[PDB]
């Protein structure tokens, strides 16, 4: 995976309630959502309100998939867009589904990196139009 | 323990990265992501803002640092500068700017003379600029050595000696070289499992701390070549080996720490919206010592607390910021 707080020009040219917001997320490349891809799974959404914590386990279409860090980061920003700011949102990739997914699990939980993300100008129309 | 809140300042819009204290203890700086920096004057028992630095970098502002003298306040941004702002007239103004990195600026820092100024960078590198004249700068080093994303460089108290703080999970460590006056890293720092967001060094350069993604902080000593503790100390480098692991005292990623370098105290701040405190016990071994919680403030902020920093005049005040939109400034009595 290349760096969360870079886009390639290219692109550019409880539990059921957060699957409801994320499930019809449009992917960056195809024209289907999310959950159409079964990128995003309610069964992949655990959630505590006991401890204002939300994980998201997101499953990338190929092991190799360029586009994981950019799909994981769209999840985030619709949360970030969606939740009262007392939640602790984590999108991890889903255990097994990526080569890379330490390095693209460590990237998405890096506040700096991801806030760093959202001010590259082309980067944030790529996530807006997402998750509109 | 006392961790006893004073004052609750707010001006920002947004989140608030950076917490600065002027040398001269009375005055601070703060800076995040309204691009503003806010220089705050203390008269009587009440800290206001007096005076708003706008329009000198375009996007977030994310660490802000004093020169030594008090007259420079650098500035490190998104925007891939460093803005030194000096009140040349004056009131203050942006007199130079250092560029160079591709990146993020994420973290300066000046030398204990004022002579030198460090920088890093997303772009894995750190810059070390010469300081002579009024507002003019020469570069003098761009060291590679990390592999990842740098997010914080530190000076040595005394000495020209420079730490850094790396996504890579490393932290490494830098002098010149007598004869060719070339920057080289003399020691890597390894025993952290993630991103090292946090490096400051005790009152006499000889230990140093950082904290973790990993949860963790770490004591680090500098082991030197006549060394009585049974250290190999190859190459008469001074090695740096971690003599102390504090695990378990956080929930989350650690992304700020200062040392107290009038009173030896530990801050650390963490993505737990908590502030914990911590001293060395007095029965303490020197070469694995303990540190223990003397006093924490678990609910310090609303969201995470991003910075910390030990007054270098007024002992026990503390400084911290928070992603919640506040400054607060705190004094710690044990």
């Amino acid at each position: 995976p290349t760096d969360i707080e870079d886009i390639n020009p290219n692109v550019y040219d409880d539990k059921r309630e957060i699957f409801d917001l994320i499930r019809n997320i449009n992917d960056p490349e195809h024209p289907l959502t999310l959950e159409e891809l079964h990128v995003v799974q309610e069964d992949l959404i655990r959630i505590n309100d006991s401890q204002n914590s939300v994980h998201i386990s997101f499953t990338p279409t190929i092991p190799h998939c360029s586009m994981a860090t950019l799909i994981g980061l769209s999840i985030r920003v619709k949360l970030l867009r969606s939740l009262p700011p007392r939640f602790k949102v984590t999108v991890e990739i889903t255990p097994g589904t990526h080569a890379s997914e330490l390095a693209v699990n460590k990237q998405l939980a890096d506040k700096e990196r991801v806030a760093a993300a959202l001010e590259n100008n082309h980067l944030a129309e790529v996530i807006n139009q997402c998750i509109a | 323990g006392r961790l006893i809140l004073e004052h609750t300042l707010q001006g920002h819009k947004g989140r608030i990265w950076g917490v600065a204290w002027h040398p001269k203890g009375n005055v601070f700086a703060s800076c995040g992501e309204d691009k503003a920096i806010r220089i705050w004057s203390l008269t009587g028992n009440t800290w206001s803002t007096k005076t708003i630095l706008s329009d000198g970098h375009k996007r977030t502002i994310r660490e802000i640092r004093w020169s030594p003298c008090g007259q420079y306040l650098a500035s490190a941004s998104f925007d891939a500068t460093t803005a030194i702002w000096s009140k040349s007239s004056g009131e203050f103004e942006c007199n130079a700017t250092l560029e160079g990195h591709e990146n993020e600026v994420k973290s300066v820092s000046w030398s204990r003379s004022g002579g030198l100024l460090a920088t890093c960078s997303r772009d894995k590198s750190v810059w070390i600029w010469e300081v002579a004249g009024d507002d003019e700068f020469e570069c003098a080093a761009v060291l590679n050595p990390h592999t990842q994303d740098v997010k914080r460089v530190v000076w040595h108290p005394t000495k020209d000696i420079l730490a850094s703080a790396s996504y890579d999970n490393t932290i490494k460590m830098f002098a010149e070289e007598p004869i060719d006056n070339d920057w080289d890293c003399t020691a890597t720092l390894t025993s952290h499992t993630s991103t090292v967001w946090g490096i400051d060094f005790d009152a006499d350069g000889e230990r140093l701390v950082s904290c973790s993604d990993d949860t963790t902080i770490k004591i680090w000593r500098a082991y030197h070549p006549g060394n009585t503790a049974g250290v190999a100390t190859p190459d008469q480098q001074t090695v740096w080996k971690c003599v102390c692991t504090v695990s378990g005292q956080h929930s989350r990623a650690i992304y700020d720490v200062s040392w107290c370098k009038l009173t030896g105290l530990i801050a650390t701040a963490c993505g737990d919206d908590g502030i914990r405190i911590f001293k060395e016990s007095s029965d303490s071994k020197p070469d694995e010592p303990t540190f223990e919680q003397i006093t924490a403030e678990e609910g310090a902020h609303d969201q995470d607390v991003n910075s910390v920093q030990w007054n270098p005049v007024v002992a026990g005040q503390l400084i911290s910021c928070s992603d919640d939109g506040t400054i607060k400034i705190w004094k710690v009595t044990e």
